[PDB]
């Protein structure tokens, strides 16, 4: 998963699931990749699927 | 199984719009980026029960799909969860409208805006978009928004969430029910 295209105003809301280093699931890369940004690039990916 | 339940693609999960029927033939409508790249649907995230086969998809520029139902035992409600639906209606501005979605269930709002355009990025760009201020989140796609008894649209997508608020665009279920010849029961 590549955030550099973000951030972006809105996200598709389907269910396909990511593992933060927050220990916080992600719904989708959308929702991922948003909160990295609102992170300033502290948030990264541990793994893929629910935490 | 009824409008906001959830299913499962071979990709993820989304939630049912609104269950509908062309003669004696019925599907169920949900989003067009569920149903994108999508063959067969299930009711559950075993994969043990069968639901249908996707017949029509359109996303981006409009966000509507429609899927045609196989199984031929399961229940297929006219309703979302329990609220039955009659009808279907244009959305104005103002309007009191509820979603319900398989992740968060049922939320209520009013429609603040119509005719909006949301850019997904990477050219996936809608448009005519009804936009509230009802809340969504992943896996609630495709759920249906409704105002009592009349069907309004389906859900696209948004920003923020249910905890700290937010804002949901629908596409509008009128052109959806056009597309296909079919309607709501």
């Amino acid at each position: 998963v590549d955030c550099s295209e973000y951030p972006k105003p809105a996200c598709t809301v389907e269910y396909r699931p990511l593992c933060g280093s927050d220990n916080k699931t992600y719904g989708n890369k959308c929702n991922f990749c948003n909160a990295v940004v609102e992170s300033n690039g502290t948030l990264t990916l541990s793994h893929f699927g629910k935490c | 199984i009824s409008g906001g339940d959830a299913i499962y693609s071979s990709t993820g999960r989304c939630s049912l719009g609104f269950n509908v029927r062309s003669g004696s033939t019925y599907y169920f409508l949900t989003a067009g980026h569920c149903t994108d790249g999508a063959t067969t649907w299930w009711a559950n995230s075993a994969r043990t029960t069968v639901l249908g086969t996707t017949s029509g998809s359109s996303f981006p520029n409009n966000d509507y799909g429609i899927v045609r139902y196989t199984n031929t035992t399961i229940p297929k409600d006219g309703t979302v969860g329990g609220q039955d639906i009659t009808s279907a209606a244009n959305a104005t501005v103002g309007m009191a409208v509820t979603r319900r979605g398989s992740t968060t269930g049922t939320h209520s709002g009013s429609v603040t805006a119509l005719n909006a355009t949301v850019n997904y990025g990477g050219g996936d760009v809608v448009y005519g978009m009804i936009r509230t201020n009802v809340c969504a989140e992943p896996g609630d796609s495709g759920g249906p928004l409704y105002s009592g008894t009349r069907a309004i649209g389906l859900t696209s997508g948004g920003s923020g969430n249910c905890s700290s608020g937010g804002t949901t665009f629908f596409q509008p279920v009128t052109e959806a029910l056009v597309a296909y010849g079919v309607s709501v029961y």
